[PDB]
């Protein structure tokens, strides 16, 4: 389960990723 | 066939009679792998000169005997080379071979239970939170118990057998790698055991990984002259010894 | 997989074939147990068996259904005070990370030398009303690894958890639960140990030189209330994704203290579960 | 010395005797003098540490000046060595002061537990490092006879930390105003 | 990705190869640190290393797991009054937008010159009952950017939020949380600054000329109640999707005041974490 | 380029200045071959843990200094592991690396002649057929001479330098593997040397194969404070050590 | 329904499987 | 996650789009 930005804005999202 | 031959150093042992041999947890002792490792230095691996067949101090098997133990990383704190490399290095790792010899005649009756035990945290003989002392879980070739007497001032373990010294009904002890010495068939007991521990190489001084126990189950019974003494002799062989973390040298105690 | 896993038929036991009589040389019933090995004899060997297709799974006989069950391992208690709030060492709990502090489950592991696992963890706060109204009693649990500022008292600076974990539970909202990685510098958790702190004839020896893994300093955030209370936040623990190495004989003597084996009761003779018989002849 | 800067220099002296000792510190990276260091200051944000480490020393001596120190890493197991011979027996590096100026001493990773605790712990004791004279500090005419050496510590690609936790090295026995 | 990300094996550290002896010219152990650069020497260089395949990730050593953790940055308090409701500057809080108003976390950033991030934000109201019954105490938080009508007192006209943000929390319903874009006219948040308001020998100088970003005027909507209360709404903050530029030496002197560096304690000598030794010779 | 780096154990040595290095008889030290061998047992070969960089006791370079020697098989009769394996085994074989460090400044003037010598049968100081004593050709880390005083009752060697202690005009000594330490260019001296002896493995106790000598040729001359002491430090590394003929353990003397 | 590790970390997941 | 008009009527929906 993931990438389901339930919210529109980007500022709202999980902790980013890593690379 | 029962006969067995074993060659470890410059040393060899024979036995014209035996009860197979046992490999602890069905794993054969070997050297550490660059996968499970952690340290960074090149381990010194004395071959032969170290992992050879050292024989300890012998003992008497009494009708009053109660049992005796030796703690391995420790039993050879004096056995040349191995037992020096122990003291010169921080990290030590090694597996063993235990040859337990105890003969008498076919007119004798007796039974010895031999067992090795990973992390054998003994219990103190005294109620409380006081743990057994160093100096007493570090006997040496000589081993411990016999059925002996001692200061109760010392944070002294349990000389108590039936509870396993750890307080587990001996008899379930059969869960640890073992075998007996039923004087009517047997002659020896042979345990072989790899290196078991949550760490790739531990402190040969602070931590004793293997603990060995020999316990008279059915009491020795002859009809001979008590001039006839039936010792019990233990022989051991570090195998795939590996050391590292070289430096000054600890100190004897 | 499903069916086998839903029907729970993953680890099935063999069936009992049919036998006939044997007036033959090799005697399987005879082996010498001194070899330390275990016999291999079966029904089919000893008797004239029939034919039973089995259907018993050894699923529930897995270190995960043996271990993977939540158990009280600690009961944090706070007999609040309103007289002196804050003060040193008050109204906030702290407790050393471990299991041996409470039986039944301690028992259970100890069945093995080494163990490894991710732990579930659940908190069951229960608010006893000693007043005529408990209000809104918020709560803060958190975890203090070594070496870390452990709250001296109730509002330190450590309850800011700028980089620590603090779970918050407010009366009504359900039980707090969460989980955790396997925390050990070692490849496995040492249930036992035959090591010491050092050569100091006064050094420590046990499971314990190897387990200073925390502590928990607690807190009831809400401030001063009128009508008193007492909080009892129960700490349950579950082992998920477990492994075990080198089984041991179970414990038969009621322990005392943790991180030790010591049984030697205060005076009372050492008692065990074994029962006494009048005679071996009749059971 | 401590509240000042000097608190950073180590003057290499006279030494009437020979084979004498300079200093020592212990490796447990969360232990003053270490701790405060960019590393230490940090490590104190995590519960566990691991890998090798690097100690570097520099000669703020003179040009015409000369010396030879022996630095050593005494792994965990015993006591910080009282004598050089005893310490030379383990991990070390002889340092020839010369046109170069910086000798870097590595601290291999020796431990039982893949990992060590950042918090003071008798178990996870990393050991000691010490420095002694190999030869002396010889200076031709009309050059000072004491001089300093600066010392440093950076990590190794070995290195790695974990289990974040709040620091040690900073108690805000405040508050903070406006 | 998954495995690597679930197993947390994204940033792995190299292993320690095997070495042999070297009776050779080039001496890697010798470099001149005056170049200001950093040495590059390794285990394998200095000793006769072995071969260890590593397995430690530098995942948790990422500006996001270093920064991305919630921390108390403010504790809004309201000692209600029923005597005078409304009145000027009462029963409603307002507080200037910032971090430096409270350590541990202030500490943490300050480790870098510039920083940028979307902020999480959570509110943890705790209602202390000073009465025999707290009723239903609704709440209104909101945000007052510059230049905006900041409530003079409790019911202004600004609590209509016709175009502002006001989050509402009613006793029972969980903690209010929300998030936020990176608010700065600048490409990054200035943790520091070596600028001033102007040439006015009375101008401002600090982190601060560049951070007038708000304030928060608070409100307990419910109207007049009978039995009193005191509300303490804690403000936690988390940095999600963070970047950092030009690291700095950590802080070792307990600060005082925000938007300033000033240490100079009130009388007390400036204290630091360094410990004193008797002698360099023994550690 | 003069800089040199040497790595032998868990130990490494550096030198920002040098006069090449020398390989004794142009042969690099290595392990014994099943051709030239004779013994029958599997030799123990401690690697690293043994053949590493041991540093001895340091010495003072005087304007009155006369010279000092160390006998190799013997100088490490205490150096951990190597020096234990020595005592536990009959046959021992090994080659070495000699790092001779001696710095001072560019305002100093001095010259040291360093040399190794196969079978260095010393002569007694007293006329007759009485050979030097054991106990005196077996000094240890500490070495011998300095310019010291001693009992003439002891079957004591020749403290006599110019004759080479063996009665061969020193100066022809240049025939043995050597180099100097001219304080104006040099810093050290590095000798590397294989195993030379008519037998594949000798007695590490009765026989010292290599003998090392360091002799002040041009006397140390500064214009500094005699507060400025200019030591001389010797470091050694068994290389390709090999042992065999395991057993009890000899005894210290 | 399954394998929906709603959470990122692995330590958080159901009781493992059997094989 | 989107376009999941959980409700029938159109009047009920998120803030429209932009174009
Ligand atoms: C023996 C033995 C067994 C174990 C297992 C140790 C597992 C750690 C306990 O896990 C918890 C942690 Cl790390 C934190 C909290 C916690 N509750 C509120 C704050 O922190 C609770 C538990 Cl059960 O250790 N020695
Ligand atoms: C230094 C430094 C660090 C920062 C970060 C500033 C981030 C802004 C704070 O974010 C909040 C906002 Cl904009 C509003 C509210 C809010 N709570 C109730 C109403 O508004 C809370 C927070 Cl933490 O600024 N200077």
């Amino acid at each position: 389960y993931f990438n389901i930005n339930y919210f529109k804005d980007a500022a709202s999202s999980g902790a980013s990723r890593l690379d | 066939d029962r006969i067995m031959q074993i060659t470890r150093g410059d040393s060899t042992i024979s036995s014209d009679d035996v009860a197979n041999a046992v490999v602890g947890y069905g794993v054969w002792p070997h050297y550490l792998t660059p996968q499970d490792a952690t340290a960074i230095n090149k381990p010194t691996q004395p071959d032969t000169s170290s992992n050879r067949f050292y024989t300890l101090e012998s003992k008497h098997w009494n009708g009053s005997s109660k049992g005796w133990w030796w703690k391995l990383p420790d039993a050879l704190k004096d056995m040349g080379i191995f037992g020096e490399n122990m003291y010169y290095h921080f990290l030590g790792r090694s597996g063993y071979t235990v040859h337990v010899q105890c003969n008498a005649s076919k007119f004798h009756q007796g039974t010895l239970l031999v067992a090795m035990i990973p992390e054998h945290q003994l219990a103190s003989a005294k109620h409380g939170s006081v743990t057994a002392g160093y100096k007493l879980t570090h006997p040496g070739e000589a081993g411990r118990d016999v059925s002996q007497e001692r200061d109760a001032s010392l944070r002294q373990p349990s000389d108590d057998s039936w509870l396993n010294f750890d307080g587990t009904l001996l008899g379930n002890l059969l869960i640890f790698p073992h075998q007996f010495i039923n004087l009517r068939s047997n002659n020896s007991a042979t345990l072989i055991v790899p290196y078991v521990n949550a760490v790739p190489m531990d402190s040969m001084l602070r931590h004793n990984n293997w603990c060995l126990v020999i316990i008279p189950i059915s009491p020795l019974r002859s009809e001979t002259t008590s001039s006839n003494i039936v010792p019990i002799t233990v022989s051991i062989s570090p195998m795939c010894a590996e050391f590292s973390g070289a430096r000054a040298k600890n100190i004897k105690q | 997989n499903y069916i086998d896993e839903v029907l729970n038929e993953v680890l099935v036991v063999p069936n009992i074939k049919e036998s006939h009589h044997t007036t033959s040389n090799s005697a399987p019933l005879l082996d010498a147990a001194e070899t330390g090995h275990t016999s291999n004899v079966q029904p089919e060997d000893a008797i004239e068996t029939r034919y039973v297709i089995t259907s018993q799974t050894r699923d529930e006989m897995s270190i995960e259904s043996f271990l993977g069950r939540s158990g009280c391992v600690h009961i944090s208690r706070i007999k609040v005070d309103y007289t002196d709030y804050n003060g040193q060492d008050i109204n906030f709990t702290k407790w050393k990370i471990t299991l041996q502090e409470m039986a039944q489950i301690r028992r259970k592991f100890e069945l093995f030398t080494y163990v490894r696992f991710d732990s579930e963890i659940t908190l069951v706060p229960c608010i006893a009303g000693r007043g005529d109204d408990i209000g809104h009693i918020v709560m803060q649990y958190m975890y203090v690894p070594p070496g870390a500022p452990i709250p001296s008292k109730r509002n330190d600076f450590s309850w800011q958890s700028g980089t620590n974990m603090s779970i918050f539970w407010q009366h009504g909202q359900p039980f707090p639960r969460f989980s955790i990685p396997f925390l050990s510098i070692a490849s496995a958790y040492y249930m036992f140990y035959d090591g010491y702190d050092g050569d100091n004839t006064s050094s420590k020896y046990g499971s314990v030189v190897t387990n200073d893994m925390g502590t928990i300093c607690s807190r009831i955030v809400t401030e001063k209330q009128k009508l008193s209370v007492v909080i009892t936040t129960h700490i349950y623990h579950k082992a998920k994704h477990t492994k075990a190495w080198c089984p041991r004989p179970p414990r038969a003597v009621p322990y005392t203290h943790s991180h030790v084996t010591n049984y030697m009761p205060e005076t009372g003779d050492v008692t065990t579960a074994i029962v006494r018989r009048n005679t071996i002849t009749t059971a | 010395n401590v509240g000042n800067v000097s608190m950073y220099t180590v003057q290499l002296g006279n030494q009437t005797g020979m084979a004498q000792k300079v200093f020592s510190i212990k490796v447990d990276i969360t232990s003053t003098p270490l701790a405060t260091t960019l590393i230490g200051e940090i490590a104190s944000y995590y519960t566990h540490w691991t890998g090798s480490l690097r100690f570097s020393f520099m000669f703020c001596g003179t040009a015409n000046t000369t010396l030879k120190l022996l630095l050593a890493y005494t792994p965990p197991g015993i006591d910080e060595p009282t004598t050089r011979k005893d310490a030379m027996l383990g991990t070390h590096v002889v340092w020839d002061v010369g046109l170069q100026s910086t000798i870097s001493l590595v601290v291999p990773w020796v431990s039982a537990s893949h990992f060590r605790l950042t918090a003071d712990n008798k178990y996870s004791m990393a050991g000691y490092i010490t420095c002694w004279y190999q030869t002396n500090l010889v200076v031709p005419p009309s050059t000072p006879q004491t001089a300093d050496m600066l010392c440093f510590v950076s990590a190794c690609k070995d290195f790695c930390l974990r289990m974040a936790r709040d620091t040690d090295l900073h108690i805000q026995s405040g508050p903070i105003e406006q």
